[PDB]
């Protein structure tokens, strides 16, 4: 991911899938497991975490952030308590993507 | 020339989108159609009322470009490629208000801004414009990013009736678009020296 | 209460408390708040999630997940011939804020002011009489996107004053 447009993917997380994770969460919130210290290794994360389905929330890959998720790293990149779980997740890679060189 | 114009408007009625196209004649059989940055579906047929087309939707990805092309049965006639995020009309403001205040001497313009209460396009630029009602005069401009402004009474004529209205666009660095619909014009009275 | 001053330092008000970043060992407050323990005092790490430990209160964020950023140092405004005012701010040393600019009519009151947002290091405040007194004042806000919700915005810096 390291070859990435990150100003690109940027503005549409900070126009778009932002809006939309929160949207989802509604002020849920949980706590992360792994973070990442670069963009491109986050992007990895973030891919990973969206796009892959898991157990008790199977349709995450099919949600709307996830589906423009998909659409913008394609484009620039070479139990509902489970579902927010994962969303919640997600979110905070972003931030660890925000905040790295 | 059979040009055609489209623009986008986010959140209109809930979450979903709008998106409104109509040519620059007769609508003989011919149908809108546009393909590609959706999110379920490949494609969508715009709704035709009267001289327009429109489709709300929840569909859009605001993200890449859709091919808009105007069908005949399967011959496209003609098709341009556009962002829905580029194309982005705002909405215009509201509750239009203007109040002489006799201490300060000047007229305070008051509207509300619908943008801020929505999602994606938050922050747009607005467009006050104001002239006296009879005769013919040069509209006079303010440009804002927020929702009071001031007229000093020396900068109006007396005793005279002004026309006055407001418009906005899109203000975001990955939103584009189109300046709103003018607001509904008020009028307000400037009083004797 | 956790706030995370300017991503220099990380500060808990509330006992006794140990710290980490990443998975290595906990360490202890290195300068409590004491009475005369009512806080604690720590570095703050760009990188790798700080896990605190009060268990009687726990938490495991990125230190700028409390940011409470420093307010602009020093405003300036300066009348442009369009009969607009560009107020001006020097940049913050890390990304990811957002300026909340307020001006009021300098007779105004305390709930006249509008204000205006935009990206560092200034932005432009228009419609303005120029021959009348302005105050501004300024503070810098996290961006949610960049930052979370958690984080907060600076105090607002002294009022300036326009003629």
């Amino acid at each position: 991911f390291s070859n990435c447009n990150f100003t690109s993917i940027t503005k549409i997380y900070c126009n778009i899938i932002f809006h939309d994770l929160t949207g989802d969460l509604k002020g849920a919130k949980f706590e992360q497991i792994e973070d990442c210290e670069s963009k491109p290794a986050c992007l990895l994360k973030i891919e990973y975490y969206t796009l892959n389905p898991i157990p008790g929330c199977p349709s995450l890959p099919d949600k709307t952030f996830a589906r423009r998720t998909r659409e913008a790293l394609n484009d620039h990149c070479p139990v509902q308590n489970i579902c927010l779980q994962q969303t919640s997740q997600i979110l905070r890679l972003w931030y660890s993507f925000m905040q790295s060189p | 020339d059979h040009s055609f114009w489209c623009h986008s408007q986010l959140e209109v009625d809930g979450s979903q989108h709008l998106l409104t196209c109509a040519f620059n004649i007769n609508t003989a059989n011919l149908e809108f159609q546009i393909c590609g940055a959706l999110l379920r579906v490949k494609c969508l047929t715009l709704n035709k009322l009267q001289d327009i087309y429109f489709i709300k939707t929840s569909e859009f990805l605001l993200i890449g470009s859709s091919n808009i092309c105007v069908k005949l049965g399967q011959k496209n006639l003609t098709c341009k490629n556009m962002a829905i995020n580029t194309i982005v009309k705002a909405e215009a403001p509201s509750d239009l208000k203007v109040v002489y205040r006799k201490e300060a001497n000047d007229f305070l313009v008051t509207f509300n801004a619908p943008h801020l209460k929505k999602k994606y396009l938050k922050k747009v630029k607005h467009d006050v414009a104001y002239r006296p009602a009879r005769g013919e005069s040069n509209w006079t401009h303010v440009s804002l990013f927020h929702t009071r402004t001031t007229i000093p009474q020396r900068k109006l004529r007396p005793k005279a009736m002004y026309e006055i209205k407001v418009r906005s666009i899109p203000h975001n660095d990955y939103f584009k678009g189109f300046w709103s619909e003018w607001s509904p014009s008020s009028t307000f009275e400037t009083p004797e020296p | 209460t956790v706030v995370c001053h300017d991503l220099e330092t990380v500060e808990v008000t509330w006992l006794s408390l140990e710290f980490r970043y990443g998975t290595g060992a906990l360490q202890p407050c290195p300068r409590y708040f004491l009475s005369g323990t009512s806080g604690c005092i720590l570095p703050a790490a760009r990188a790798g999630l700080l896990e605190l430990a009060l268990m009687v209160f726990k938490a495991r964020q990125r230190a700028s997940a409390w940011l409470k950023p420093r307010p602009p140092w020093q405003v300036t405004l300066l009348w442009t011939p369009d009969g607009d005012v560009t107020v001006s701010w020097p940049a913050h040393s890390y990304l990811g804020l957002d300026y909340e600019v307020q001006h009021r009519e300098s007779n105004d009151d305390e709930d006249a002011w509008q204000t205006t947002s935009g990206p560092c290091c200034d932005l432009t405040v228009g419609g303005l009489d120029p021959v009348r007194c302005y105050d501004f004042r300024v503070r810098a806000s996290p961006r949610a996107a960049h930052y979370g919700l958690e984080a907060q915005p600076s105090e607002w810096t002294a009022v300036t004053r326009l003629s």
